[PDB]
């Protein structure tokens, strides 16, 4: 036979390696249909010990399925490796478009960025951050149609949680990840969209230097030009995705509500616009309908792509689809408004014989040895018990004495300024009694007992 | 039905795979710019094959050996239930790591600079109002990085006074607890 | 086509209801209970769970008709503390408050229907139902009828309307429309309280001489009193006491006998308030249709 087959498809040519294993094109034996097709070591997964990232990016590819994001067909397992079957789109990188071309015309841009834009914030909502957006990881279809590929620098959106990787490409790279600073994730993802919308417009980076010191100076500056052929309103837009600091940074709403991005927006973009649920999936209603019934989601999905309309699994789906538009539409019911006739139920203030502010955690001016050897002693002289995970940072457990169960939180010791600390309470995860209630207890009992 | 791989990476100009499955037949393998490969199908169970690279039998490093009576020295394979599924097979792989976890428990012994504070944690969530028009329960959504994450007021009177938000399945709610002490 | 309300109420989970982000404040038992009701106030809240350490679970609620409660029973004078509410723990009013008769936590879970908690609501005679998950055993939110109400009227479009819904109040006899518990514009403080605590009414029409209301002394408004730090001259007019909102008092929520159910439920639904005065031609008090009246007769 001599040629290379995983299912029913003949293995070519490297389309190129990623970030972890190798993408091959496939070729059906039968019809010629194309896939790529990225093959993944087993033994390279165990040695870097890797395996349940693999597992994720698997289940999340398998979730997927957004019209901007490149799907995942099938997984072959074999004893020495995995075969992940993807869409193939023969466009090639939107690197080597904006290469060919000079830079992209406006409405071109516009429409290229509102579709990664949507890609990015699909993954967000399913609290997965891409974490190595470029023009080389976004691919274009035969109709100009954009693909975000590489899932292999993302991770997940933990609560309470934060994120240290320092990952990807650094002229797309944040200030705060060249800087090896912890970081939230969408905020990172929001950076490098803005270098992709720059490249898009100028066909040349906004932050660029052969000398990758002064490259990183440049990106922490956050100063870069804005050409005189873009306009004022793309110009905000782009200062705004751009910003140094995280917290003046743009958000997915933010870009959504502005003037440059709204023009000529598709509606089948974003959860909140008309066209969104008649065509993007909701995984969590396609759940929904397996527990109500008893079915596959396979079988769900299957009544939606090609079953009649008044069938039972697809008139369920539509049903939750069509009262949660109906939630979604009262939103100052279900969320607080940003600061009318008041509210009958609001309070007048409290009048004095001043507006106290909360704080997180406990602060200390103490050398930080010192802070952690006063946590040591006040943990067991209230017979806690932990477990080390590093210098500044201690899982901590008691156990209940009237429900039994054991409680758990985690201890963080942090830098705020110049020999100024923070050390942080966040809690792990009672039937009987109460789990918030019994962090609340942990944390007042280490509070009230440290010096 | 069942896919196995064979692959040589060692170099060399021809290299041709025998084994018990093909009755140590010379099977030629087709190079991409590094690798020489072959995907076969072969039921559970074990396989002994050999590797033929330039007229000479060659050992593949990468996988354990059998001796024979009349001491030919063959490689082989394992071939599980397990390989055949993503899921099963990780979970299988996800094993042996912990096993070489335990190869490599609470207490109440101390250790032998701190990271700087996520800017994102001063964003206190019960230190923003709200505007009158709306319920005075209702809140912001909050950012997911500051869940679980705890928020005090100064003692004041004998009363300490904690706070937190917590998600239960898609909703978020900040819990205060106001307790003498 | 009758039952459609009911049916939505049983196809409903109380999980739906619940808002995507809130604030909840619970009080430790010891805690003083002048010391609770300030912090619902600095908190902007009406109603908190309470928390039993030693027991470790909720055992009940602080509300702003416990503070109703502890005013008039030990108020004296105006020359003179309120020593016990000075002095009271939540722990240690509850057990004089709690003394004659039984009554446990009333909760519901998230997982339970929206007419299993109308149930709740009428059947236990109560406006805060807790809705407290099972499984973490954390109290998630403090449900009402508003709340219901208001999440009803957002699908009455879904749904074929009932023939009752254009049905005028006289025809369905949703309210009450003898004894009605009023006030004086001149009826003190004191007076007022005794009134919520003997006839278990959550608002007064206040009346002038001719008997039309002008204001309307809600148990919401007793609440300013510890806002304001008033709660020890209870010898003040209901309207002295009402004063402090005149500033943006749009004026007391009405409607006729005339008037349809369907008319009724969205006027209540936008003007967020738990009653309407049932009035005449010359706004001479007539009757009381209230939230409860509401949902009793729809989930019925
Ligand atoms: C040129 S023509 C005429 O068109 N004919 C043609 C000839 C040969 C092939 C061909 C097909 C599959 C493989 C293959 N390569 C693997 N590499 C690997 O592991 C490595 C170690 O880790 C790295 C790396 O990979 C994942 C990373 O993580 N496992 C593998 C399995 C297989 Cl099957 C090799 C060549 C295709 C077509
Ligand atoms: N001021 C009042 N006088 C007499 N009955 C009332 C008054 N306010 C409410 N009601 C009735 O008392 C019951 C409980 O109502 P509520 O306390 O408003 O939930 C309902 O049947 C109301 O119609
Ligand atoms: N029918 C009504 N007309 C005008 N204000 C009202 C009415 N019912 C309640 N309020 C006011 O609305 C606020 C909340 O009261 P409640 O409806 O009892 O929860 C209080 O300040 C009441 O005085």
């Amino acid at each position: 036979d001599g040629r290379v087959k995983i299912g029913h498809y003949v293995l070519g040519d490297t389309l190129g390696v990623g970030t972890f294993g190798k993408v091959k094109i496939g070729e059906h034996q039968l019809t010629g249909h194309k896939v790529a097709v990225k093959i993944l070591n087993r033994q390279k997964i165990r040695s870097l010990d890797v395996v349940g990232k693999i597992k994720r990016e698997i289940q999340n590819l398998k979730l997927f399925r957004h019209p901007h994001i490149i799907k995942l067909y099938q997984v072959i397992s074999t004893p020495t490796d995995f075969f992940m079957v993807m869409e193939y789109v023969s466009g090639g990188e939107l690197f080597d478009y904006i290469c060919k071309h000079g830079r992209v015309e406006e409405m071109e841009a516009r429409r290229l960025f509102q579709q990664i834009l949507s890609a990015v914030d699909y993954c967000h909502r399913h609290m997965v951050v891409h974490r190595d957006l470029k023009p080389e990881n976004v691919l274009l279809d035969a109709h100009m149609n954009a693909k975000i590929a590489d899932f292999g620098l993302s991770n997940m959106m933990s609560d309470g949680e934060f994120l240290r990787t320092s990952c990807g490409s650094p002229n797309y790279a944040a200030p705060e990840v060249i800087s090896g600073r912890l970081y939230a994730g969408p905020e990172v993802d929001i950076w490098s969209c803005g270098v992709i919308l720059y490249a898009l417009l100028c066909g040349t980076l906004p932050f660029d230097d052969e000398h990758v010191p002064t490259l990183f100076k440049k990106i922490r500056g956050g100063v870069f030009y804005i050409p005189e052929y873009l306009n004022r309103s793309v110009a905000t837009l782009l200062m705004h995705m751009l910003q140094v600091d995280p917290l003046k940074r743009a958000t997915i709403k933010d870009i959504r509500e502005h003037e440059w991005f709204k023009q000529d927006l598709p509606s089948y973009l974003f959860p909140e616009d008309p066209s969104y649920d008649a065509n993007v999936i909701d995984d969590e209603a396609v759940k929904e309908v397996c527990e109500k019934f008893e079915c596959t989601e396979s079988e769900v999905m299957n009544s939606l792509y090609s079953g009649d309309p008044q069938d039972q699994l697809a008139v369920a789906y539509h049903l939750i689809i069509d009262n949660r538009r109906i939630m979604n539409q009262a939103s100052e019911f279900y969320l607080a408004s940003s600061p009318l006739k008041p509210h009958p139920e609001r309070m007048p203030p409290l009048i004095a014989d001043k507006k106290a502010k909360w704080h997180l955690g406990i602060r200390s001016q103490s050398k930080p040895y010192d802070i952690m050897a006063e946590v040591y002693r006040a943990m067991k002289q209230l017979d806690f018990e932990w477990k080390v995970v590093n210098a500044y940072h201690l899982r901590v457990r008691r156990k209940n004495p009237v429900t039994g169960n054991y409680v758990k939180m985690s201890l963080q010791l942090y830098l705020v300024d110049n020999r100024s600390y923070l050390l942080d309470f966040k809690s792990i995860d009672p039937r009987l009694g109460s789990h918030t209630m019994d962090f609340f207890e942990m944390c007042a009992s280490l509070i009230t007992t440290l010096a | 039905a069942r896919p196995t791989v064979f692959r040589w990476t060692g170099g060399g100009k021809e290299v041709y795979l025998s084994g018990s499955f093909n009755n140590w037949s010379k099977l030629p393998l087709t190079r991409s710019h590094n690798n020489f490969v072959a995907i076969l199908d072969l039921p559970e169970g074990e396989h002994q094959y050999k590797f033929f690279v330039d007229g000479q039998w060659t050992h593949d490093p990468s996988e354990p050996i059998v001796t024979s009576q009349l001491g030919t020295v063959n490689n082989i394979i394992q071939v599980k239930k397990t390989d055949f599924e993503v899921f099963d097979a990780l979970m299988v792989d996800s094993q042996k790591c912990s096993d070489v976890s335990e190869l490599s428990p609470y207490h109440q012994e101390p250790y032998v600079a701190p990271p700087i504070l996520p800017p994102h944690l001063l964003q206190v969530i019960l230190n923003k109002d709200t505007g009158i028009s709306c319920d005075p329960a209702l809140l912001p959504e909050p950012n997911h990085v500051m869940l679980n994450h705890l928020y005090a007021l100064s003692i004041k009177d004998g009363v300490m006074v904690l706070s937190a938000t917590h998600r239960y399945k898609k909703k978020y709610v900040t819990t205060l607890l106001y307790k003498p002490i | 086509n009758n039952s459609v309300y009911t049916s939505f109420m049983k196809s409903h989970r109380c999980y739906d209801l619940i808002p995507t982000s809130s604030k909840l404040v619970v009080f430790d038992t010891s805690l003083q209970v002048k010391k609770a009701f300030f912090a619902l106030v600095t908190n902007g809240v009406r109603a908190a769970p309470l928390w039993d350490s030693k027991k470790q679970s909720f055992v009940g609620m602080l509300t702003i008709t416990d503070f109703i409660n502890i005013l008039h029973r030990y108020y004296k004078s105006a020359l003179v503390q309120i020593y016990e509410l000075e002095e009271h723990k939540i722990e240690t009013w509850r057990e004089v408050y709690l003394q004659d008769s039984f009554k446990p936590l009333v909760c519901i879970s998230p997982n339970a229907s929206l007419f299993d908690a109308v149930s709740s609501l009428i059947r236990n005679k109560i406006h805060r139902l807790p809705v407290i998950d099972p499984e973490s055993g954390n109290t998630l939110y403090i449900l009402t009828h508003k709340r219901i109400l208001k999440f009803l009227k957002l699908f009455i479009t879904e749904f074929p309307k009932p023939e009752f819904m254009s049905k005028s109040l006289e025809e369905l006899q949703i309210g009450t429309y003898a004894n009605i518990a009023m006030v004086r514009t001149t009826t003190p403080v004191y007076v007022a309280l005794g009134i919520f605590v003997q006839h278990r009414v959550s608002a007064l029409p206040v009346v002038d001489e001719k008997g039309r209301v002008v204001d309307i002394y809600s148990k919401f408004d007793v609440i300013n009193l510890a806002a304001e730090k008033t709660y020890n001259n209870l010898d003040v007019s209901v309207t002295k006491a009402l004063q402090h909102r005149s500033h943006y008092f749009e004026g007391v929520l009405k409607c006729y006998l005339h008037e349809t159910l369907e008319t009724i439920i969205n006027r209540l639904v936008e003007a967020e308030v738990h009653r309407l005065v049932v009035v005449d031609e010359n706004d001479v008090v007539k009757g009381i249709v209230s939230l409860s009246d509401i949902l009793q007769a729809l989930v019925l």
